[PDB]
């Protein structure tokens, strides 16, 4: 089977740029290559089809071009929606094949995140759980940090993040961290905190509460 | 309009088989390709195979011949996929995709999602992440939903019955040590909307049929 690869998993552009996703196949397969878009939770579309001509509705800004082993995708100005992994496809030779996908994120500046904490619920308690959750919304770049301090010990091993796709209009993440603990230790302790770094925070931001306040 | 219309997620033991389907409507059902093309979590796609309904004639991705089989019938314009002694590596989205013969993709289904596992259904928890003085900045506050130990994914969030999506934030769900998924689901809304406008996160978990509308009411 003919093997198509895209030798870029990740590139990295701003809205406005021009950026290109290269293509090549393992034999030529003169202009027999189409184009995928793929979104979060979505179906892929098909953005080029024929090495070269843009499908039936698709913007200007998309293009494709190459015949035989070297194929090219390009975007001539990037926009925030673009955010996407794009993917090769040959129909020269059965089976058709995919190339490994290029996902596209839109670089921008630094933004700190703006932190919140949840103190466990009543219905949560009754239950004999207690969790807590630390906020982190609409940051930049990805690498926001967080620890966890429960009357001022630094908490490992009971703590889970996770991290939104990056926003199709801002460009910016979002972050959760939730600390589980066992509602005896949770009715051990004071003050629960939650601690920040990140390129946009000069100095770890804290935001904490009190048991039962 | 060109449509394909894909069957519902599938949970399946190991061992056990499975077939899904794919409804076209709006084109000649038999002047086309119907191929299906398989995405395992978190990667790239997979052309998986293919059959031409008006001839018969199949086409497969040689290391999914064994365990699969692609069928048709014409009188529906319907296409399946037969997924037979299921294992691990066979969980994944399976699209349905319209082409010419050897052609691109023009048409997708929406996906089916296929799991394998062994383990029982289990619904989630759903508590409430309440707006406060410590979730206000300026004129924001920011509200959610926890959405506890479930299995398998996925748990459909909306807000307010799907009228409230600017600035929700429904997070990846997270695999627990326990073998159980967790989640949660934040907006930030007016802090001068807390007292008049009431926040229902809706959670749905089809595999065990828990259906939640929590109301998040506001801490003084």
């Amino acid at each position: 089977d003919i093997v198509m690869t895209q030798s870029h998993k990740f590139m990295s552009t701003s809205v406005g740029d021009r950026v290109s996703i290269t293509c090549k196949a393992s034999q030529d397969v003169t202009n027999d290559v189409a184009w995928y878009q793929q979104k979060p939770g979505q179906s892929p579309k098909l953005l080029i089809y024929s090495a070269s001509y843009r499908y039936t509705g698709v913007p200007d800004r998309f293009t494709g071009s190459g015949s035989g082993t070297d194929f090219i995708f390009t975007i001539s100005s990037v926009q925030a929606e673009d955010l996407a992994v794009y993917y090769c496809q040959q129909h020269y030779s059965a089976p058709p094949t995919f190339g490994g996908g290029t996902k596209l994120e839109i670089k921008r500046t630094v933004a700190a995140p703006s932190v919140f904490i949840f103190p466990p619920s009543d219905e949560q308690l009754k239950s004999g759980t207690a969790s807590v959750v630390c906020l982190l919304n609409n940051f930049y770049p990805r690498e926001a940090k967080v620890q966890w301090k429960v009357d001022n010990a630094l908490q490992s091993g009971n703590s889970q993040e996770s991290v939104t796709e990056q926003d199709s209009k801002d460009s910016t993440y979002s972050l959760s961290s939730t600390l589980t603990l066992s509602k005896a230790d949770y009715e051990k302790h004071k003050v629960y905190a939650c601690e920040v770094t990140h390129q946009g925070l000069s100095s770890p931001v804290t935001k904490s509460f009190n048991r039962g306040e | 309009q060109v449509q394909l219309q894909q069957s519902g997620a599938e949970l399946a033991r190991p061992g056990a088989s499975v077939k899904l389907s794919c409804k076209a409507s709006g084109y000649t059902f038999t002047n086309y390709w119907m191929q299906w093309v398989k995405q395992r979590p978190g990667q790239g796609l997979e052309w998986f195979g293919a059959i031409y309904p008006g001839d018969g004639d199949t086409r497969y991705t040689q290391k999914f011949k064994g365990k699969a089989t692609l069928t048709a019938d014409k009188s529906s314009s319907t296409a399946y996929m037969q997924l037979s002694s299921l294992a691990s590596e066979d969980s994944a989205v399976y699209y349905c995709a319209r082409s010419l013969y050897l052609g691109a993709m023009d048409y997708w289904g929406q996906g089916t999602s296929v799991t394998v596992s062994s383990a029982s259904t289990k619904g989630p928890s759903v508590f409430p992440l309440a707006p406060s003085s410590k979730s206000t900045s300026g004129g924001t506050a920011a509200l959610g939903c926890l959405v506890k130990d479930y299995f398998p994914e996925p748990v459909t969030v909306s807000w307010n019955s799907g009228a409230l999506t600017s600035g929700v934030h429904t997070f990846p769900a997270v695999l627990q040590s326990s073998g159980l998924y967790s989640l949660s689901s934040v907006v930030t809304v007016p802090s001068s909307s807390l007292g008049t406008q009431t926040y229902i996160c809706n959670v749905n978990h089809k595999p065990s049929n828990t259906k939640v509308d929590k109301k998040v009411e506001p801490k003084s």
